[PDB]
């Protein structure tokens, strides 16, 4: 009675709830709807995001995993690699282009062997490593570059990170979540 | 200072590496190239949410015996 995409989603959900990616907690937005997942994301210790509690939604198409999901932060994140609408800018969330001149590898575009665990690890990489040559958010990219070039003396970018981390405290308290602040707590 | 660490790949395999706590990330990436063929500048190693920087050491990140790292490839195209 479950469709092929429902069966695929059930398998991935079970895997990510029983063997989670550290710092990521996965649940269904609606109990009966396998196609919309809530992702709660802790800022890692020993980063400027430490103490943050961020939320994204993953929305899956009717034909998953033959087509990619979307991955969108609900409250927006000011970051060179995140679009202002909340979408993360990752090549794997789009189908292959079937152009031998493009030089793209299969691992860089969506295919039915890709999965949510790979998306989450890609999101960690994207958060760690701004691409200022091809930014999703130009104004955040320009600000990040000024912050990096000034060795933090132009504090604006870090001030925005601090403000966006602080804004998550109310949501954490509502969910009764204690954000980890040490390596031991994050890796539990 | 010798220890074993585990490197999880996107294909679902675990690489067990023999390392020293004083080894640089560069040294670890060289070992991964020898085992998997992936050029070091394309490798990204993740530990507790952080991508590890080439010139630092495992001990700089408090990576201890039997730690698990995640290997991904650098994201292309932005
Ligand atoms: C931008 O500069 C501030 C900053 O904290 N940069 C970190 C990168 C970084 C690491 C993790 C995330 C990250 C990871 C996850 Cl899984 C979630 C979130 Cl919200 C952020 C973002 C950046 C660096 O590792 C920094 O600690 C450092 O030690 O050099």
């Amino acid at each position: 009675q479950m469709t092929s995409s429902q069966k695929a989603l059930m398998l991935e959900l079970k895997s990510l709830q029983e063997e989670p990616v550290e710092g990521f907690r996965i649940t269904l937005v609606d109990e009966s709807d396998l196609y919309n997942w809530e992702v709660a994301i802790f800022g890692p210790p020993n980063t400027l995001y430490e103490g943050g509690y961020f939320k994204a939604h993953i929305k899956f198409p009717i034909d998953y995993p033959y087509s990619p999901p979307t991955f969108r932060f609900l409250t927006k994140m000011w970051h060179p690699n995140i679009y202002e609408n909340g979408d993360v800018k990752i090549s794997i969330l789009h189908p292959p282009v079937d152009d031998p001149q493009s030089g793209e590898l299969p691992s860089e575009r969506w295919n039915p062997t890709q999965n949510v665990r790979t998306i989450l690890l890609s999101v960690i990489s994207l958060l760690n490593e701004p691409n200022t040559f091809s930014p999703a958010n130009v104004d955040a990219s320009v600000m990040f570059r000024k912050w990096r070039d000034s060795k933090g003396k132009d504090k604006e970018y870090a001030e925005i990170i601090r403000k966006q981390v602080s804004a998550t405290k109310a949501e954490a308290e509502k969910d009764g979540v204690k954000v980890p602040t040490t390596l031991a707590e994050y890796c539990i | 200072s010798h220890m074993q660490i585990f490197v999880k790949t996107l294909t679902g395999k675990t690489i067990t590496l023999e390392v020293e706590s004083s080894d640089t990330i560069d040294n670890v990436k060289s070992k991964i190239q020898d085992k998997e063929g992936i050029p070091p500048d394309q490798q990204r190693l993740i530990f507790a949410g952080k991508q590890l920087e080439d010139g630092r050491t495992l001990s700089d990140y408090n990576i201890q015996k039997e730690s698990t790292l995640h290997l991904v490839l650098r994201l292309r195209g932005g």
